[PDB]
Parts: structure tokens; C-alpha cells; sequence
């Protein structure tokens, strides 16, 4: 039938819009730890205002080098333009060589796409029922987009390479804050896969990834802090998935192990051809020192 | 014999791709460039989910013969019987105010999307494009309807309220089940304008 | 002339059609030319109109974009010398010179059209 | 249009290796206009600054076209027409790209 | 060739003619014979014109087309020796011989039409 579904997000959830910041747009504030997106027109109709357009124009164009003077607010502070009005000149603000923005609809909110929530629930349908011609229930279940998403449910987050030792990708992603409500709507034009059979499809498939990887990654500090502080164990109850990218590839071992090898091989191999001769994708944050993995969410019907 | 105009305004509340011309564009008049809903699609939408509201055999799959209420509404004539149609649907268009409300604004009409594929075993990333009208933008159609018996114009004019009832419920165009085409109306107004008819 | 005769006999290969060439892969520019061909009809004199020319110059950047899109289209163009016959046409300036193109693109257009899968 | 790609082929690559997906923003910008001010066409130039900043190739293309001073007299002619001539020659560059590539 | 006239009684089999012909599936190639039936009477001498010789092979072009539309037409085509004989008569360009094809054509045109389901 017709239903309303309400997610709410444990964690950073991106979904890449294919849209990478290069060393524009932004003031990456190192000592208050925000960083401003800026309106293309309202700023460049003040450099109109201060004639300092050329200047602008110029200081893109062939950077100092200098990496202290490769930004956007020194561009603005040389000009000695004043911080209320670099307030006036700010688009939208959150808590950087790159930075990868979301989708977002025609009045610039992110919303989340209908790609990415079937691609979710396909993948849970497809792991619980082995592949029972899931493709071609794949057109007999219909999600509707989801309603927008107001900025200030919006941050920047690392990426975090959750492994004995941790480590930091140099590239950010933006993600939303934590349990923020989005709702969509859903539609079933197969009622064998009922909603209680989707929910059951959904927790299976999270069981069987507790107990195949996510009990691995103990005794690392990150680690034991975010699987005791998700409440995973009570969360096996719970209706959890990882939605859109950022969760691990993987979302028996020698098989596994071959797989995301063969994977591996085929993504990376144009820059560290090691993979060849041989891991969790998470957040850390600076304001808590508590570490959130990409993607998981909670899901429940009605 | 007399005609009751139902005319009204249906606005888009998700993505919107009808791609008839089909990298892949979405229909428009060549005489604005601009995008519109061809009477057709609404059409299509409309006879296969009021078939299905009504009762629709294998049987009568196979045979397409339509349900008596659903084929007198729409017309058929494809059995040997006299059946035309009794409502017409047009085009329709952008009205003027959203034409506005775009331009100052600095909005476009076409969000193009990212569809990007991960490949089982393999995850081989190849990005797609597909191309959308922009939500928040409303539509202007027009329906005519034809009166040739007196009494069961209200029963006609109840299974058109069903049928927008459902189409509101949804999807129409392309990409109806990923989550795009998902349409509601407004300012729905009804006028005889030919006859002596109370309406 | 019909050299389009000999030649889509000799793009038959082991089956495909200039590899793979196929009726929907045209659709644009059979609709552009015709477009072209009504407007130039409607003229009166031989000497193309500056409007007209920019016309074959628009269409020029068609086949190029479409050779750009496919292959198949691509190699089908190259072997037909469209793009030399076109630039012959915009120098030539001549309308008759543009109908004659028509008419064998056209020849073209039908031969490729009755060899198929 | 096409005097200047066919002649920007060094040795293969296109403007040092120029291929359409970097131009994306910029053919988004290009026919939104196109559907269509001044301040428009303002931020339009900014953004083929924008886009040219991205890549060095982008600031060679748009150097070898002359696009800048295109630009900035159409502003000036402040004419629909010229605009939407603009708006073929863009076309025509990005096609003629787009044919030759790797 | 007159075996090429009343094949078209050999072809009545069971029930549809030349797999299902019809005279309306003719219709354009009978138009364009007409004209150039038309065009050719009007003519003085026998010696063709050229640009009549580039209307020929635009015939050819157009039972290329029809022949590929519809494959009824194919049949009634390639077995009645239409294609040599199009071919024959823009080799000798007299106008008796095109004269010769029109009646021909047309008796064939006739005769068939004369079996129609």
C-alpha cells in the first residue's frame, strides 16, 4: 500500500553529489573550527561595490604557492574587508583542501534521493532472500524522495580509516548531524514483501553484518567507544542500515578476502598499487572526541 | 448536449522527467523551450490505475477489453462497439506566475543527476545523467468534458475525483518507482460554459 | 552518381552495419536536414542568405557532435565524406548544390535503412 | 570555433588533456542563460574564472578561445542577440571538444 | 519479361496476394511514376534529360525504400525483375523504352489490383 516512513539518522550520513570544493569558496577558520560556503553573487557584487574585482580575478588566478597564501579568507583580509561584512557575504556555514557536498534540489537544500534509499533496502532485500528475483521486485517497491533538509542539520566531517591504528583521509565529506528526523513515503506493488518482511529483511542483514565484520574492529579505541555508545548489542533489535556512500565496501573470509582484493585491485590501483601485494570508513569528531562510522541509520514504518 | 470545463493547476512535489524526446531530455514545446506534460502520459496514468481500481481479469487483460465504467469515461471503440470519448484531456503548461518566481530568483528549470552504478563483486563506478523538472513549479491543465446523458454526469464526475485521488497517490512519467513524478493539484475550478446545465 | 549504392554494399561485414549502425542513430539528423531542406525550399533565389549559411554551419556542428557521441555514426561519416561534402556545400554557397546533397544523403539514409538486423 | 580546437590538438591530448566533465558547471551556467541580467552575465564571468581556476587546462582554454574579451563585449552590447550568438559559439567550442579526445 | 506481367497470377496462394499486398502499400511509387509518366509524354525528343536521368535514380532510390518498408512490396519487386529493369532503362535512356516500362508497371499495377482480399 501507502506508507510514511521516518528515519533517523545514529550517525554522518553523506550521499556524494559528485561536486568536489577545490580552494574556493570557503574561509576555513582553523581557530573557531567553521567553515563558510560563500554566495557567488552577493560576493562578487561586493567586490563590484569595492571596484576589487581585477584584484580578485587575478589572485585566482595564479596562486602565491605559498600555501599560507593559497585560501579565500586571506584573499578577503588583504583587502582588509571587514568580518560584518565578511558576515554579510556568507552563504551558509558548518562546523579543508576539499570538501564534497551533497545533492541538492532546486533551491539548493539537500534532500535524499531515491537511489540511495532503494539502494539500501535492495541490498537488505537481496542478502536475506539470496537474490529470489529481487530485480524484478526491485519495480514492485516504490520510494518517494524525501522532503527537504534545512542547513542547520548540516556539518563537515573527516573521513576516518578505523583500523588497529587509526588514521585520517586528507578529504572531508559533509554529512548530516546526528539524529536528525527525515521522513519519505512508501509505496508496495508486491505485498508478498510485506513492511514486516522488509523490517525483518533490514535486521537480518544487519545481524549477519555484526556478526561477520562489525566484531572484528575491538581493542582499537574508536573502536569500543562507538559500538558501546551506538548500543549495538540492543541494536540487533533494532531496524539499522547504512545508507548511501561512505560505509564500508563490504555493506566465509578467505572469500572475502579474495573479493576485496579483486575490488581493491580495481579501484585503486592507479595510485597504490599495493593492494596487489596484501580497514573502516567512520567519523571523528574534535567537540566530543566520540567517533561515528558512515551511514548507519534507523528505519521504522507506518 | 452541453460541456463542463474542469480546469485547475497541478504542482510538482518530487523530481520530474516525462523524456519523451529520448543525454536524455524531457519533452518541451519548441515554441517556449520549455517543458510541459503531454495529455498522453496523463492519459496512460490515468486509464492503467483506474483499470486497476477496477476489477481487471487476465482474461480481460489479454483481450484488453476495459470495465464498462472505465471505458465509457474514457472510450474505447476497439470491439465493435460505438464508444467515444466522453472526456478529453489536454496539454498543459507553465503558468505565468512560477515563470516569474523563476526568473527572479536566480532558479532553473532542469536538475541533472548523478545516477552513480556500484556493480556486484566488482563495484565498477560509471556515472549516469538523467534529467529533471524542478520541483516547486505548477502546471495549468485544462479537461473537457462531454455530457450526452443527463443523470449519470455526477457519477462520472465521482470517478474523476477517485481518479485524481489516486493519481495524486501516485507517480507519473518515468522513474515512478526510484522515486520521481509524484504530483498534487490545487484551485480546481468547474464552469458549464456551453449549455443550460447546473453544475 | 550513387556512389552510396556501392558503398553500403561494401560496409557489410561479419553481421554488422558500419559496425552497428542502426536507423534510430539518425533520427537528429534526418529531422535536422529535413528541416533544412523545407526552409531552403521556401527560398526563392540561388544565393544562400547569410541566415542560410549559418544554418550549414549549425548542421556542420551536429554531425560533429553526433561523430562525437557514437562511433558507429563516426565511421559512417568519415567513409561518406559528409564532412568534405559539407564544407564543399558552405563554399559553394549554391542552393541546388544543397538539394543535390539531399537527395543523396537521403539515398544514403534509405539504403542503410532496408540493410538491417 | 572550430579553427581553434582542431588547432589546440598538441602532442594526444586536448588542451592539455581537457575533457567535458570538467566543463559540466559551466554548460549548466551556459544554458540556463540560454533558457533566459547584466548581473547575471557578471556572475557569469565569475564563474568561468571559477571553472577556469579549477584546472590549469580550463585557464588555457578559455586564454586560447579569447573567451574573456568575448565576454566582456558582450556585456558591454548588452544585445539578446549577441548573447544567444554567444551562447552558439559556446556550443560549438564544447562540441568540437568533445569530438576530439582520447 | 511478359512472364514478369503474369507472374502476378502465379502469386495468388492461400488467402493473400504476394503475402499479403496491397495496391494502397503502392501508392507512393505510383504517384511518382505518374509524374514522371507525365513529365516524359511532355518530352519532344528521346534522348533523356539529364537531370531526368538523376529523377530515374531517384526511382530507384524510392523502390529501394518501399522495398525496404514493407516486405510484400520486397517480394513483388525482386521477383518481377523490377530492379533490372529500372536499372536497364536508365541505361538506355530512349524514351520508347520508358514508355515501355510505364506500361508495363502499370499493367502490373492493374492486374493486381484487380485480386484484392
Amino acid at each position: 500500500k501507502n506508507y510514511e516512513v521516518v528515519i533517523k539518522t545514529l550517525g554522518p550520513i553523506h550521499i556524494g553529489s559528485g561536486q568536489v570544493m577545490k580552494k574556493q569558496d570557503y574561509i576555513y577558520d582553523f581557530y573557531n573550527s567553521k567553515v563558510y560556503m560563500i554566495n557567488g553573487n552577493k560576493l562578487v557584487k561586493f567586490l563590484k561595490r569595492k571596484n576589487l574585482l581585477y584584484t580578485y580575478q587575478n589572485f585566482l588566478r595564479y596562486p602565491p604557492k605559498n600555501p599560507r597564501e593559497n585560501g579565500l579568507k586571506d584573499y578577503l583580509d588583504a583587502q582588509n574587508v571587514k568580518q560584518s561584512e565578511w558576515e554579510a557575504f556568507v552563504s551558509y556555514s558548518e562546523k579543508l583542501n576539499d570538501l564534497h557536498l551533497m545533492v541538492r534540489d532546486g533551491q539548493n537544500k539537500v534532500y535524499l534521493p531515491g537511489s540511495s534509499i532503494k539502494g539500501a533496502i535492495k541490498t537488505t532485500l537481496v542478502s536475506k532472500y539470496n537474490n529470489e528475483k529481487n530485480k524484478d521486485i526491485y519495480s514492485k517497491i516504490k520510494v518517494s524522495d524525501s522532503k527537504p533538509i534545512d542547513e542547520s542539520n548540516l556539518a563537515i566531517y573527516q573521513k576516518i580509516d578505523i583500523n588497529k591504528s587509526e588514521k585520517s583521509m586528507p578529504l572531508y565529506r559533509e554529512c548530516i548531524d546526528v539524529n536528525t528526523e527525515i521522513k519519505f513515503k512508501l509505496t508496495i506493488e508486491d505485498e508478498i514483501y510485506s513492511i514486516n518482511e522488509i523490517e525483518q529483511s533490514i535486521q537480518d542483514f544487519y545481524k549477519n553484518y555484526y556478526d561477520k565484520w562489525l566484531v572484528g574492529f575491538k581493542e582499537t579505541k574508536g573502536g569500543r567507544r562507538f559500538a558501546l555508545e551506538g548500543g549495538i548489542p540492543d541494536v540487533l533489535n533494532q531496524n539499522i542500515l547504512f545508507l548511501g556512500a561512505g560505509t564500508g565496501f563490504v555493506s566465509n573470509r578467505k572469500q572475502a578476502k579474495q573479493d576485496s582484493f579483486e575490488i581493491l585491485t580495481k579501484k585503486f590501483r592507479g595510485t597504490y598499487g599495493k593492494m596487489k601485494e596484501i580497514a573502516l570508513k567512520g567519523t571523528t569528531n574534535q567537540s566530543r572526541h566520540t567517533s561515528y562510522q558512515q551511514g548507519m541509520c534507523k528505519v521504522s514504518f507506518q | 448536449y452541453s460541456k463542463i470545463k474542469i480546469s485547475g493547476t497541478i504542482e510538482v512535489v518530487t523530481g520530474l522527467h516525462i523524456g519523451g524526446g529520448g543525454d536524455s531530455p524531457v519533452v518541451r514545446d519548441l515554441q517556449t523551450k520549455l517543458p510541459i506534460i503531454p495529455g498522453s502520459s496523463i492519459k496512460g496514468k490515468m486509464r492503467n490505475l483506474l483499470a486497476k481500481h477496477f476489477g481487471l481479469k487476465m482474461k480481460q487483460e489479454s483481450h484488453n477489453q476495459d470495465d464498462e465504467r472505465v471505458l465509457r469515461l474514457f472510450g474505447s471503440s476497439e470491439k465493435g462497439n460505438i464508444q467515444r470519448a466522453r472526456l478529453q484531456i489536454s496539454d498543459a503548461f507553465f503558468s505565468e506566475k512560477t515563470k516569474e518566481h523563476f526568473a527572479q530568483n536566480d532558479i532553473a528549470y532542469t536538475e541533472t543527476k548523478f545516477e552513480n552504478t556500484i556493480n556486484r563483486l566488482t563495484a565498477v563506478a560509471n556515472p549516469r545523467q538523467i534529467e529533471r523538472v524542478t520541483r516547486g513549479s505548477e502546471f495549468d491543465f485544462v479537461f473537457i468534458y462531454n455530457v450526452d446523458e443527463e443523470s449519470q454526469v455526477e457519477d462520472d464526475f465521482e470517478n474523476i475525483e477517485k481518479a485524481i485521488h489516486l493519481l495524486e497517490n501516485d507517480y507519473l512519467g518515468g522513474g515512478g518507482t526510484r522515486g520521481n513524478g509524484r504530483i498534487q493539484f490545487k484551485d480546481t475550478n468547474i464552469e458549464t460554459v456551453v449549455g443550460e446545465y447546473d453544475s | 552518381m550513387t556512389f552510396a549504392h556501392e558503398v553500403v554494399k561494401s560496409n557489410v561485414k561479419n553481421q554488422v552495419l558500419f559496425n552497428g549502425l542502426t536507423t534510430s542513430k539518425l533520427r537528429n539528423l534526418m529531422e535536422q536536414v529535413n528541416r533544412l531542406y523545407t526552409i531552403a525550399f521556401n527560398s526563392n533565389e540561388d544565393q544562400l542568405n547569410e541566415e542560410f549559411i549559418d544554418e550549414l554551419e549549425y548542421l556542420k556542428i551536429k554531425f560533429y557532435y553526433e561523430a562525437g557521441r557514437e562511433k558507429s555514426v563516426d565511421e559512417f561519416l568519415k567513409k561518406t565524406l559528409m564532412f568534405p561534402i559539407i564544407d564543399r556545400v558552405i563554399k559553394k554557397e549554391s542552393k541546388k548544390f544543397f538539394l543535390d546533397y539531399c537527395k543523396y544523403f537521403e539515398a544514403l539514409v534509405a539504403y542503410a535503412k532496408y540493410y538491417q538486423k
